[PDB]
């Protein structure tokens, strides 16, 4: 568990970049603050299902 | 391996409703009929 | 699970607004508490409000008043904003008196003092008077709970009197979220945060505690069996 | 979005300038120790199980924060590039 | 959209209040009878506007929380020194926005609550908010809208 | 429903409160017994549904039923990767695994 | 990848008719094409999920 | 000041209607929903945790003499519902062993002291002639839903852990009906209905639930920072 807490510590306020297949304008890639979640897929904010 | 339905999986009806499983609700807090029988799945009407 | 005995933490500023956070809680318990706690807070909390009003020469609720800027309705509206507090159970009600004349700004403090009734709300603007501005009125304040319209309670003081919408419930609003917090390996864990807006009668925290008390109380009701069974 | 970003685009002639400033600030913020900073006194960045972003999680956020004050100075050719690093390593230990 | 909406019904009889005062009280006897529904063309008002009048908005939606009034119904309500013929829904929307961005007075200015909400109205809002108020406040606004949108969405059924 | 009545149980105050909005919406026909209204509402495909988490009903009836739905070849095993560091091709030094 | 076992659907000392089924295929349910399930669906929006 | 009439109905160990009336307007839901949601989840019970079969080494096997593949069997096994008569018992290993032409039912397990199989006519599996079946199943007491994946239980290294569905609650329905009592009409009469596998009784579970809820209200005890 403490390892996890350290990972969280590492993440802090860093961001990662997310890209979706056919990258047609620059909003084809955007950066987000990562958030650990249960499960096995990436979770996306619905508002920028427009851009990608 | 026995592969239960994890989130991220793909489900679709015969009429061509492609969708991803995106949330697994506990039985307790998902829409149920008058008699305590709950529904199993929840499709957006906006897909139609 | 047990040592996870949640942390009830609080941010309370003044007597009108409070944020109460309680985590971590087992899967989907945030709703299990938050939803029925709010149902209590908004209805079954015990308070006071204006229930009916008599104006000297005014007969209908719409009628405008000479010498008075504000129409009847806006005044009764200002009454619906009024918050008093009785000092012992025995005052079932109180018919409050306010008479004043000539160009003054009429505040709630202008209401003539009664022994056991405090006005938490002195500065409230009641109405503005003109030259030749006579006003005279009897405003009944009753004990009660929740919201009760003019229709449902219909209060008789004087035949010229007019019932008022009853804003008993000291709570102004409740709102709440249950967001995810994590605890090590486990992200799905439930973090309940809620917010309570009161008319100043009672602090948010007091409201809460009363409401939970009410809940526990109701839970004690499952203790007096009777027998039956059903079929046809 | 991130703390007070409009105020930071207001601070510069080019959007990208801000990025360069912030980047370089976080860089020296790390390199020549972390006590490079102009603001620690009381209430600066923080994190949550002990409390210490008061030592060393995220450097560029520190940059944005400092920059949000008129404490730092940014400019095209303020100081000769060499005597800069000399002075930085000489004034602050922490290697 | 569901929340920012208003009904109409069966003014089967030309319930003209615009003139008659015998049309305030008696047209309401007719209302509490079997006749005139709570939101219908009484030209200048719908009985619902006569009947319920709110001082707070907080109050308005106390009332609404108690199942006296629905969000898509049409009442009179006192926001910012004006007696407004409005839906509780609309006033709430107005609040949602007004809350997301601290400055209530602008929030009022840049929204059109005299009509429902379709993607264009919203678009224009988000633009304007950006313009006048700025980036990260528009961010918060956006999430706020998304929240209430989703929640009201599901329960509306 | 036929069972519901004999079992000992008529209408939920919630059922009523959603039938309100139902006839106001034009789904049920006013003047009728809630029983017959619910029959109406049923035949149109929809029934009362309660939120799980609040127990309040959903302000509008909602179609439900049995749907045949299937699990496609696209599970999430074949799908989620995440590289830190590792091997690299010999001519071109871009990585592999 | 998919598993294709056959399951048996008949008992010891049961008579049978020509063309009647004896064991089910990979995705067959009592000799009907069974590709998925029948679930109880409600068709409404949900809190953005 | 009301003091609600708590009328209790009961059918065997499975079904119980619990009526509380008259209640403050809109308290039908205020009580009869957190209790529903609690009853469904945090109620504890018993289920098959792991199985082991003589000649089987993994869940994807088939036994000779036996119609059902070992998956069909562990699925038929999850249906097993077993009362412990003594709340010291965290676990029990039942033994089945039968031969010949038989339809193995759940009753065909060897009796164990303080345990009650609730489900005697449960169709474990189907042996023909010279069919041999012999196994040890491990029932555990526990709470909520726990896959085999998570808990990974084996007594011996030819075991196969099985998915645990502990909650002995089948369905929970509240019902909120107008009771005009005396003076005012808009009162709620709440009667919630509970369905149980028999391991616990509806009543038992309802009371465990209320307790869980009250105890959870106790967490609003001391504020802070």
């Amino acid at each position: 568990d403490e390892v996890w807490d350290a990972l969280e510590e590492v993440i802090h306020g860093k961001v990662v970049l997310l890209n979706r297949a056919p990258t047609l304008h620059r909003l084809g890639i955007q950066a987000f603050q990562p958030v650990l979640v249960e499960g096995q897929s990436i979770q996306l904010h619905p508002l920028v299902c427009e851009a990608f | 391996q026995k592969r239960k339905l994890q989130v991220g999986d793909k489900l679709a009806n015969r009429h061509g409703n492609k969708g991803v499983v995106a949330k697994i609700l506990p039985v307790e807090d998902m829409p149920h009929l008058p008699d305590g029988t709950p529904v199993d799945v929840i499709l957006n009407p906006l897909g139609v | 699970s047990k040592l996870k005995a949640p942390v009830f933490t609080v941010r309370t500023q003044g007597r009108e607004y409070g944020e109460f956070v309680l985590e971590p809680l087992e899967r989907g318990f945030g709703v299990t508490l938050g939803n029925p706690l709010r149902r209590i807070l908004l209805s079954s909390i015990p308070g006071t409000a204006v229930t009916s009003v008599y104006i000297e020469d005014v007969l209908h609720e719409f009628s405008t008043i000479p010498g008075v800027k504000e129409d009847v309705v806006e005044i009764i509206l200002n009454l619906k904003e009024l918050v008093v507090r009785f000092l012992n159970p025995s005052l079932q009600t109180v018919t409050l008196l306010l008479k004043a004349e000539g160009p003054k700004e009429v505040k709630a403090r202008d209401f003539l003092p009664v022994a056991d009734v405090e006005i938490m709300n002195p500065d409230l603007h009641i109405a503005t008077l003109e030259e030749g501005g006579r006003l005279n009125m009897e405003v009944r304040v009753d004990r009660g709970v929740g919201y009760v319209p003019a229709e449902k309670h219909g209060i008789k003081d004087r035949i010229n009197a007019i019932p008022v919408d009853a804003v008993f419930s000291p709570v102004r609003r409740v709102a709440f979220q249950v967001e995810d917090t994590r605890l090590g390996q486990r992200t799905d864990l439930d973090k309940l945060t809620l917010r309570i807006w009161t008319d100043g009668s009672v602090t948010p925290l007091e409201a809460l505690n009363q409401a939970v008390e009410i809940l526990r109380e109701h839970l004690t009701y499952f203790s007096n069996p009777q027998a039956a069974a059903v079929a046809a | 979005a991130e703390p007070g970003i409009d105020k930071l685009f207001g601070m510069v002639d080019s959007k990208y300038r801000l990025t360069v400033v912030v980047a370089k600030r976080a860089q020296q913020l790390l390199r020549h120790g972390f006590k490079n900073t102009v603001l620690e006194p009381e209430e600066r960045p923080k994190m949550q199980t002990l409390e210490g972003l008061f030592d060393d999680p995220n450097a560029e956020t520190w940059a944005m924060k400092e920059l949000l004050t008129g404490r730092l100075v940014f400019g095209e050719n303020l100081v000769p590039e060499d005597r800069l690093q000399k002075e930085m390593e000489r004034i602050y230990p922490g290697e | 959209y569901y929340i920012t909406q208003v009904r109409k019904e069966k003014k089967g009889a030309g319930l003209e209040f615009a003139t008659p005062e015998e049309a305030l009280a008696a047209h309401e006897r007719g209302e509490v009878a079997l006749n005139a529904p709570i939101k219908v063309a009484g030209r200048e008002t719908s009985v619902g506007r006569l009947k319920y009048v709110f001082a707070n908005p907080d109050e308005a939606l106390l009332a609404v929380a108690h199942g006296i009034v629905d969000l898509q119904d049409v009442v009179t309500v006192r926001y910012m020194g004006k007696r407004l013929e409005t839906s509780p829904g609309r006033i709430l929307f107005a609040r949602i926005v007004a809350e997301a961005v601290e400055d209530e007075k602008v929030a009022w200015e840049l929204i059109q609550l005299d009509v429902p909400q379709e993607k264009n109205s919203l678009k224009d809002l988000v633009y304007q908010a950006f313009l006048r108020l700025g980036m990260e406040k528009t961010a918060r606004l956006l999430d706020a809208l998304k929240y209430y949108g989703f929640t009201f969405s599901t329960t509306s059924g | 429903f036929g069972k519901r009545k004999g079992e000992g149980f008529g209408v939920d105050k919630r059922e009523v409160e959603v039938l309100r909005r139902a006839e106001k919406l034009g789904l049920v026909t006013p003047g009728k017994t809630p029983e017959e209204q619910l029959k109406e509402l049923f035949l149109q495909g929809k029934v009362v549904l309660y939120d799980g988490r609040t127990g309040e009903p959903i302000e509008g009836p909602i179609v439900v039923g049995q749907m045949f739905i299937m699990k496609l070849y696209h599970m999430v095993e074949d799908k989620m990767h995440a590289r830190s560091t590792g091997p690299y091709s010999l001519i071109t030094q871009q990585p592999l695994g | 990848g998919t598993a294709l076992d056959q399951r048996p659907r008949v008992v010891v000392g049961q008579r049978v008719r020509k063309g009647d089924l004896l064991a089910d295929g990979p995705a067959s349910e009592n000799g009907f094409l069974a590709l998925g399930q029948n679930v109880l669906v409600a068709i409404m929006p949900f809190d953005g999920y």
